[PDB]
């Protein structure tokens, strides 16, 4: 079996580990406990071959800005995490693709967008902006919700394929 | 590259030497080293490593005591920040402010990295391994203090959110979303438990309640009732309770199917028994239960069960066949076993044995320390090769199953005593004298025995119906 | 090829039962291990100067799974039978071993030895002369080892193949 390296980044708040406990345990994290960095591991077949994933949750909290690189080095493949119902975040996007084509000095690095908490009605993100945006990175652009589990398995394992591809 | 405090003042500013860390030949694997090494790099000011944290929070407490632990990383976290420097000095005697620009660049790229990684060392231990607070109030007090006296700006959303994790902790539902199958019913009905026995319930549902329990079972097995190897010493029943509740229940499991064939003593009945016994096996199989699958080999290859030739005669070639790729599972060592379990989609139930006889060998076969320079370095290695053992143990305790409990299969399950208040010789003497009752030795011949079941013997089968 | 032999040790666990086979297959001169590679449980050996492949099942760990023992046992061609000097009980239960693998494998006369294992500095409880008696009764060797010096590890092995050999 193979072994990917995810890492999964974004800004404070916008559900990264949310997303990350529900595909591992199937459950929904309901409390907002800003994370430094915590790392996972799952066994899953994704079209029909074993994958072995190690998933690098990591702080989108702007005191831990200056960490960074660090967990960028190692990564092979990234989700971008938005969250449809706060701008900002979106607006966050555009630093973390450029710093991490910055740090592993590529313009061909593996990522998803992700526009979490989809199951919110009061959205503010457009669907349309941020699928132009991930054309404009090449990359898909897939809505989650990591409370009714909505479009997770499709994320994370969209960016394993990509990685497969590589 | 920044200067770092003098090694006087801040005992973690050390420069490496062999004499105090060794390397294994994109960042470093640690051999081996002193206590304050581990804890530098368990805090390292260049990288993050996740997997280190869990691996030292896992494994520390046989090379140091948690009251330490807990001094030695907030010695870590007590930086002293550098003086100014020549060109800051002089913008200061001209009354401008000064650039500071070494001061600002360790606290950015030191200070603040360690700390932060300290608290996170805090957060991990309180959240996964918060049996050392429970087990030291004392300590916890000590955590709650440090926590809660944290300062500054750059710290304190994280410090305020682990101080509610921990007070969260001190007092203290899933999603799939596809339903669960529909649960199937034999001869017994549901509000029966009277009549429940293992060929009246659905061979299907007995699978999947069985399933549902050592799936319990397993989750709840703590790294704690692990490292030490302390499921195997004198206090085993105060340290490794959910494991040898695990165990117990595999046991008895075993034992039931053992006694529920040595005690039909038809022939014909007693082929159908064992031909339902194999057909849960199937059913274990295709839930990957591996637990399950080798309770029931364990029962076919056990002395009472194992000389019954003219039973075996008469079980179908395919389900013949079945055991026999159950069995071949555990043949040279668990080599099939081993690949299966690394191949399929889980939910699974591992089987534990494995487990525990290569986390015990590792703490045998290793030394505690290596001896290098003159110095005693902690042997690291052995102890992240037992970190990787409960890691993968772990990793499959993560995925639940997607199935409906019976409450009253269940209790069935839970309650199950083949052995009564018989002591194990006694009982496991029992089975043997009733296989050689049914099936005598050679040149014995075969005698005939009475039906004992009123119900129909023949199997509903395992492929699920779905109205 | 060469014969293969099946070994199985059998023995009450939490008294360094595990020591003899890691003592035999490591190394033999850097003590470490992984129990988790094929070739540390695998073992070319030169026996009375016959060369053979000693393949050794230790579950050492898994006792409670008390069920799985026949299991286990059935596998083995040979056996040894291991107790703690000091601990009287590990000595105490070795007659249930040898009663369950005359059992599993049906016959009175399984090759097996004795061994009694020094797993640490406390106090020694069973004499040498006990578990002489006991092993004599059984018409079986005895050999005692040391689990830190590997000390009688080798002759505990080989002393089991010669009863194979010679059964
Ligand atoms: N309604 C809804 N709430 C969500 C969703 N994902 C996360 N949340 C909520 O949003 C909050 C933040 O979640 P969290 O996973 O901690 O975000 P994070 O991105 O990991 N934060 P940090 O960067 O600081 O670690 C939590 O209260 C969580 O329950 C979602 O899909 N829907
Ligand atoms: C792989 C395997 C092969 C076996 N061959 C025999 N004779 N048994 C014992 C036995 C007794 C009575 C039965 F009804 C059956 Cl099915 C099986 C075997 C068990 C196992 C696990
Ligand atoms: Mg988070």
């Amino acid at each position: 079996m193979t072994e990917y390296k995810l890492v999964v980044v974004g800004a404070g708040g916008v559900g990264k580990s949310a997303l990350t406990i529900q595909l591992i345990q199937n459950h929904f994290v309901d409390e907002y406990d800003p994370t430094i960095e915590d790392s996972y591991r799952k066994q899953v077949v994704i079209d029909g071959e074993t994958c072995l994933l190690d998933i690098l949750d990591t702080a989108g909290q702007e005191e831990a800005s200056a960490m960074r690189d660090q967990y960028m080095r190692t990564g092979e493949g990234f989700l971008c995490v938005f969250a449809i119902n706060n701008t900002k975040s979106f607006e966050d996007i555009h630093q973390y693709r450029e710093q991490i084509k910055r740090v592993k000095d590529s313009d061909d690095v593996p990522m998803v967008l992700v526009g979490n908490k989809c199951d919110l009605a009061a959205r503010t993100v457009e669907s349309r902006q941020a699928q132009d945006l991930a054309r404009s990175y090449g990359i898909p652009y897939i809505e989650t919700s990591a409370k009714t589990r909505q479009g997770v398995e499709d994320a994370f394992y969209t960016l394993v394929r990509e990685i497969r591809q590589h | 590259q920044m200067r770092l405090p003098s090694a006087d003042v801040y005992r973690f500013a050390e420069p490496d030497s062999e004499e105090n860390i060794i390397f294994e030949e994109g960042i470093p694997i640690i051999k081996a080293g002193t206590v304050i090494k581990l804890i530098e790099r368990l805090t390292y000011h260049m990288y993050a490593d996740p997997n280190f944290v869990r691996t030292f929070l896992t494994t520390y407490r046989s090379f140091c005591k948690p009251q330490e632990l807990l001094s030695l990383i907030i010695e870590r976290f007590e930086i002293p920040e550098p003086e100014p420097t020549e060109a800051d000095r002089i913008a200061i005697e001209n009354g401008d402010q000064p650039l500071s620009a070494e001061l600002k660049r360790f606290r950015k790229e030191y200070i603040q990295p360690v700390q932060l990684r300290v608290l996170n060392v805090c957060r991990h231990w309180v959240e996964h391994h918060f049996y050392d607070f429970e087990r030291d109030a004392y300590l916890l007090q000590r955590m709650e203090e440090f926590i809660g006296t944290v300062r500054g700006k750059a710290m304190k959303k994280w410090v305020e959110s682990i101080t509610k994790i921990i007070q969260r902790k001190k007092i203290a539902n899933i999603t799939f979303q596809s339903s669960p199958p529909t649960v199937e019913w034999h001869i017994s009905r549901p509000g029966h438990i009277e009549t429940f026995d293992l060929l009246t319930l659905h061979p299907i549902e007995i699978a999947r309640q069985l399933t549902l329990l050592e799936s319990d079972l397993y989750r709840a097995v703590q790294p704690s009732e692990l490292v030490g190897s302390v499921w195997t010493k004198e206090d085993k029943e105060i340290n490794s309770p959910n494991l040898l509740k695990m165990i117990r229940h595999t046991t008895n499991l075993t034992l039931w199917f053992e006694k529920c064939i040595v005690e039909t003593e038809n022939l014909e009945e007693r082929v159908a028994v064992v031909s339902r016994i194999i057909e849960i096996l199937q059913v274990f199989q295709e839930l990957n239960n591996f637990n399950g699958v080798l309770e029931v080999v364990s029962a076919m290859n056990s002395s009472p069960v194992y000389r019954l030739d003219h039973t075996f005669e008469q079980i179908p070639s395919r389900q013949k066949k079945i055991l026999e790729e159950a069995h071949e599972l555990s043949e040279d060592h668990y080599k099939k076993y081993l690949a299966k379990l690394r191949s399929i989609n889980p939910p699974c139930v591992p089987f534990f044995g494995i487990y525990l006889t290569n986390i015990l060998k590792t703490e045998e076969g290793n030394p505690e320390v290596l001896k290098r320079h003159g110095k005693e370095l902690i042997n690291f290695s052995k102890r992240r090769k037992v970190a990787e053992i409960t890691g993968e143990i772990q990793q499959y305790q993560n995925q639940p199953y997607c199935l409906r409990v019976e409450s009253d299969i269940k209790r069935f399950f839970e309650n199950l005593n083949p052995m009564g208040n018989s002591m194990e010789k006694e009982f496991t003497d029992y089975l043997f004298n009733k296989s050689l009752e049914i099936e005598p030795r050679n040149p014995k011949p075969l005698p005939r025995f009475p039906k004992k079941y009123s119900y129909p013997l023949k199997s509903p089968g395992v492929r699920p119906s779905n109205p």
